[PDB]
């Protein structure tokens, strides 16, 4: 039961960090590429998404 | 293997429709490209977009 | 008759090969600094690998 709540920690941080990757139907998953490749106008659905 | 520069690649006729998928029209000069292409050929006026 | 121009290109994150003249700044290290190694706006502390 220790290392299984150690275990179950380890496991939810990894899955929150690692959810930083997803696209979430978007050009990419890193915001500066996103700004710099778009004007406002447009890009400000990306953004909120 | 060169240097583009849109400033001279501005209006030289009377330009209908520049229309730019997935980057800002004015922003092409800032940003850094890879393998870009070229392509000419002529259609229709009914048929341009 | 229009003459019908289309531009295709491919960035992704491969070596940087054409694009636009930006000119060049030199190197500081051991600072918390900006940079825009080849389109890759980002700040942080420089430090040698």
């Amino acid at each position: 039961k220790l290392q299984d709540v150690v275990n179950h920690n380890a496991q939810a941080l990894n899955t929150l960090v690692k959810q930083l990757s997803s696209k979430f139907g978007a050009i990419s998953s890193v915001l500066n590429d996103i700004f710099s490749r778009l004007d406002p106008p447009e890009a400000e659905v990306q953004i909120d998404r | 293997n060169c240097v583009a520069d849109y400033s001279v690649l501005y209006n030289l006729a009377p330009f209908f429709t520049f229309k730019c998928y997935g980057v800002s029209p004015t922003k092409l000069n800032d940003l850094c490209f890879t393998n870009v292409y070229a392509d000419s050929f002529v259609i229709r006026g009914d048929e341009v977009r | 008759p229009y003459r019908v121009v289309v531009l295709s290109f491919e960035l992704l994150h491969a070596p940087a090969t054409v694009c636009g003249p930006k000119k060049s700044t030199n190197l500081v290290k051991n600072k918390c600094v900006n940079f825009n190694f080849n389109g890759l706006k980002g700040t942080g502390v420089l430090t040698e690998s």
